[PDB]
């Protein structure tokens, strides 16, 4: 019988050391070569994935886009969707601007 | 026919579309045609609050409300793919549009009870064997319903969910626990469940109107109170279209 | 004496080479950034867009590299998303399209490659207050 | 040749206490109407220092309260003045959080001593209680305290012979201005021009 | 229902109703109706009267 925040927990989990595919902001994608813009517009739409790496099985992606996906499948990660984190459509627009 | 410098001022634009009394004339549906829902408007009219029912256990009550917001109420343009599984019934799987009007009634006594009137992620289904919509045909299914606030919000005093000042603060050395309430705010997510019967439909068309009724909760308020229950009431139009 | 020769020297190509400079061009680099327009983009963010900002680093990430004396000159001359996939030509100034940006048209080769000097030279002195705004200010 | 623990607990009771912003007479309030303890409460012990580890085994220092603010966001830097930890705000763009820095504390001295608390929650609590400089236990039932700051008796005698000498002043300019023009007191004397 | 004015300690109140006012502009009554409010004349009336 202990509530508990949850962004602040989910920080505590791979969230807050790399990208979370299903929660993260996208804004967190412009740090990568080349992927913000685009990739970035169909990594965050299209479903949540269960596994880091069904994002290289996304619908339509590029012999080229595949590529880049998979060199940079380092740095992304997944927990539950987390819906304080994904609800409102933060995911695009968190509020957070320079 | 109506321009927006026409109709702007009227407070129409929160009311939806008619269908004049040439209804009850079924809209052909195929089995053979994909069929799709344009801009399905729900307009309501009545907002009941399920009474937070004293102690005793008889019967716990659905009292009537004022509208304080006014006309931010209604909503529409809501639209989504109307699947046509076997069995010859229709599901409409909602896709986007505006769906959430948050609005604040003003209770019995002088609460002001706020809830977000939505019909998002909405799956509804009418009866089998319809091969025609018609004033027979309805609707049923499930919803989804957030929070009124989202995730950041800063109450006064600065606490807040995915930002906010994290305590008590303006009480230092103060009794930490039993703020719990307050400092962590949680987060809601929980089913609406609407009903939709259809009065007025026209056959060529695709349009349809009728009465609704959803019954949904209202605000979390991070974790402030118990939220609490709310019936919704008022007509709707919802054009078809293939 | 402090605005010196090589900390008005930087980067040219993807390659290495450096362009050094003067306090001539340096100057039409000011003149310019706030004539060629700092209206959105004023000190170092980006008022239409505040996700993408002008510090080296994002430059670098840029594709193709946009930390180049060079790439900067690409972009004016035609630009591109932080995808380098679709031209951005006709929502962001740019000699491609000068009909659209009329500031855009009196620019050449020398007023260019001086409001690219300015870029990649201010973040040098001002540190971080380049990047950031209000927060730094 | 001592164990850190031996070492803390080493240190005197009333010692620490002093070393306890709660009783720097400047947080106080002007109308904060009582005595220290309808505030902090009533000490009732020391409970240990609190060092802070990091995740990787570096110790911290929770940047301290200076004296003007009521309110204070907590930082941990670095034992050089870097920052290692902090509680976010954004809390979106974090760089610095207790759990994604792994933040951590254990307990030399006092009564928890030789205890150590891992979860981020506590830990983090713990340290925003130690911006106060050292941690303690006030029973605040017994008075009811409020969880806000009182000024101590000195702070009050110096607030009082404060506003009071400072009037005085004025009962100096004025009895020494009507004692010496005791005479044009009543009136101007209705004799004028010479001048 | 078990909270009627008399527990409450009311004293004046009580007499608002002998002669009928049972209601308060704020859409509540003395016997706990529902959706009818009375004219000017409901409590804060008789008092701003
Ligand atoms: C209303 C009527 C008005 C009439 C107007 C008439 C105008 C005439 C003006 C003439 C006088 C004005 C000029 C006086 C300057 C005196 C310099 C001074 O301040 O001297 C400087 C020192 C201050 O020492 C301080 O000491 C502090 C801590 O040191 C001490 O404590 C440290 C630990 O923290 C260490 O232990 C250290 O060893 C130890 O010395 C800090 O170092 C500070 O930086 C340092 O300033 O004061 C001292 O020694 C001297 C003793 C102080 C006497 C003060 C007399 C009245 C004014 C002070 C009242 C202040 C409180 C007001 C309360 C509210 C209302 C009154
Ligand atoms: C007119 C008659 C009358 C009656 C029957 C009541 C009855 C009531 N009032 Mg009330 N009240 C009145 C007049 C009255 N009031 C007036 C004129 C005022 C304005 C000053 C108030 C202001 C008031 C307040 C603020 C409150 C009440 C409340 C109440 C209720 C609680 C009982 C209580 O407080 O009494 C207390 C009973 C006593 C104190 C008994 C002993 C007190 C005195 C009479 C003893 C000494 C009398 C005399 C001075 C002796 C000296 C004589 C001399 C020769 C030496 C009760 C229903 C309470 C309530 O229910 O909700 C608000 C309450 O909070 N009243
Ligand atoms: C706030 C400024 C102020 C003003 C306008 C007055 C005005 C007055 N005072 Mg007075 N007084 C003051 C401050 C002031 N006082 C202070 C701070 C004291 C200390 C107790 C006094 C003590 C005093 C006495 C005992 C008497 C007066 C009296 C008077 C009245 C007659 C004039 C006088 O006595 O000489 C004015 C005196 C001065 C202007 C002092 C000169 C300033 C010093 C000597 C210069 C040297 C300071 C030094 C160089 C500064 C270096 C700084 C260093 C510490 C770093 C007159 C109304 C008389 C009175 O009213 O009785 C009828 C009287 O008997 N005063
Ligand atoms: C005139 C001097 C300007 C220069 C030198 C300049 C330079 C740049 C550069 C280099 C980028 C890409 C940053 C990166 O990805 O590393 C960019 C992006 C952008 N600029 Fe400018 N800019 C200028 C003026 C303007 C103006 C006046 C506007 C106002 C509309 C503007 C709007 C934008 C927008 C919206 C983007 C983001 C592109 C996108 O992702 O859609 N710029 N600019």
């Amino acid at each position: 019988e202990e509530l508990v925040n949850v962004v602040d927990e989910k920080l505590g989990t791979a969230y807050g050391e790399k990208i979370d595919l299903n929660n993260t902001n996208i804004a967190a994608f412009i740090q990568y070569r080349g992927l913000y813009p685009t990739l970035a517009k169909l990594i965050v739409k299209n479903a949540p994935y269960e596994s880091v790496e069904d994002v290289l099985n996304i619908p339509g992606l590029t012999e080229r886009q595949k590529q880049i996906l998979r060199e940079n499948l380092e740095h992304f990660t997944v927990t539950e969707v987390e819906t304080a984190l994904v609800e409102g459509g933060d995911r695009y627009n968190n509020g957070l601007y320079k | 026919t109506l321009t927006y410098d026409d109709i702007v001022g009227t407070g129409l634009a929160n009311k939806c579309p008619t269908l004049d009394d040439t209804a009850r004339g079924a809209y052909p549906i195929d089995s053979s045609q994909t069929y799709r829902i344009a801009r399905l408007c729900l307009q309501p009219t009545t907002f009941l609050v399920k009474e937070e029912p004293k102690n005793k256990r008889q019967e716990a009550e659905f009292v009537p409300t004022k509208l304080v917001t006014r006309e931010t109420t209604s909503l529409d343009q809501i639209q989504g793919e109307l699947k046509v599984n076997s069995d010859g019934s229709l599901t409409f799987v909602e896709e986007d549009g505006i769906d959430f009007q948050p609005v604040t009634v003003q209770m019995a006594g002088g609460e002001r009870i706020p809830l977000l009137f939505t019909v998002k992620n909405l799956v509804a289904s009418t009866q089998p064997n319809v091969t025609s919509i018609t004033t027979s045909t309805d609707f049923k299914g499930e919803f989804n319903v957030p929070s009124y606030r989202t995730a950041n919000f800063l109450d006064p005093k600065g606490r807040g969910l995915a930002s906010g000042y994290d305590s008590a603060i303006a009480l230092p050395q103060a009794k930490e626990e039993e703020l719990a309430r307050a400092n962590v705010k949680r987060f809601s997510l929980t089913k609406g469940q609407i009903s939709l019967n259809v009065a007025k439909v026209d056959g060529r068309t695709g349009e349809i109107a009728g009465t609704f009724e959803s019954e949904q909760l209202s605000d979390d308020d991070m974790g402030a109170h118990e939220p609490h229950e709310v019936k919704i009431q008022g007509v709707f139009y919802a054009s078809i279209e293939p | 004496a402090e605005l010196t020769p090589e900390v008005l020297t930087v980067p040219l190509n993807s390659e290495g080479k450096t362009i050094t400079l003067t306090e001539k061009q340096y100057l039409e680099g000011k003149r310019l950034f706030q004539y060629a327009c700092a209206s959105c983009h004023v000190g170092g963010i980006t008022k239409t867009n505040p996700s993408l900002d002008l510090r080296t680093e994002t430059l670098a990430l840029a594709t193709p590299p946009r930390d180049n004396i060079e790439g900067l000159v690409d972009y004016m001359k035609n630009p591109t998303t932080y995808d380098g996939e679709q031209e951005i030509a006709e929502v962001h100034p740019s000699l491609r399209s000068a009909d659209i940006f009329p500031k855009m048209r009196n620019l050449t080769e020398k007023d260019l490659v001086a409001i690219a000097g300015h870029i990649l030279v201010e973040p040098k002195i001002l540190g971080d207050k380049w990047g950031g705004g209000k927060v730094y200010y | 040749g001592a164990t850190l623990e031996e070492a803390w607990s080493a240190i005197p009771e009333k010692l620490a206490f002093y070393d306890y912003i709660g009783n720097n007479p400047a947080k106080g309030g002007l109308f904060r109407t009582g005595p220290m303890n309808k505030g902090d409460g009533i000490a009732q012990a020391w409970k240990g220092h609190a060092v802070f580890r990091n995740k990787e085994g570096e110790e911290l220092f929770v940047r301290r309260m200076p004296a003007f603010f009521e309110s204070f966001p907590v930082i941990l830097t670095d034992k050089n003045g870097v920052v290692k930890a902090d509680i976010p705000f954004r809390r979106a763009e974090s760089k610095y959080s207790f759990e994604q820095q792994g933040v951590t504390v254990s307990f030399y001295g006092g009564e928890l001593n030789g205890q150590t608390f891992t979860d981020p929650p506590t830990v983090k609590s713990y340290a925003r209680k130690a911006i106060f400089g050292e941690i303690f236990e006030f029973d605040t039932e017994t008075l009811n305290s409020d969880g806000i700051f009182r000024t101590s008796p000195r702070g009050w005698f110096t607030f009082a012979h404060a506003v009071f000498a400072l009037l005085f002043f004025f009962g100096h300019i004025w009895h020494g201005a009507r004692t010496l023009f005791r005479d044009v007191f009543s009136g101007i004397d209705p004799e004028l021009s010479p001048e | 229902v078990l909270n009627p004015m008399w527990r409450q300690g009311m004293f004046v109140l009580p007499f608002m109703a002998r002669l009928g006012v049972t209601g308060s502009w704020s859409g509540w009554s003395i016997t706990g109706e529902t959706g009818i409010d009375p004219g000017f004349w409901s409590f804060e009336g008789v008092a701003l009267a």
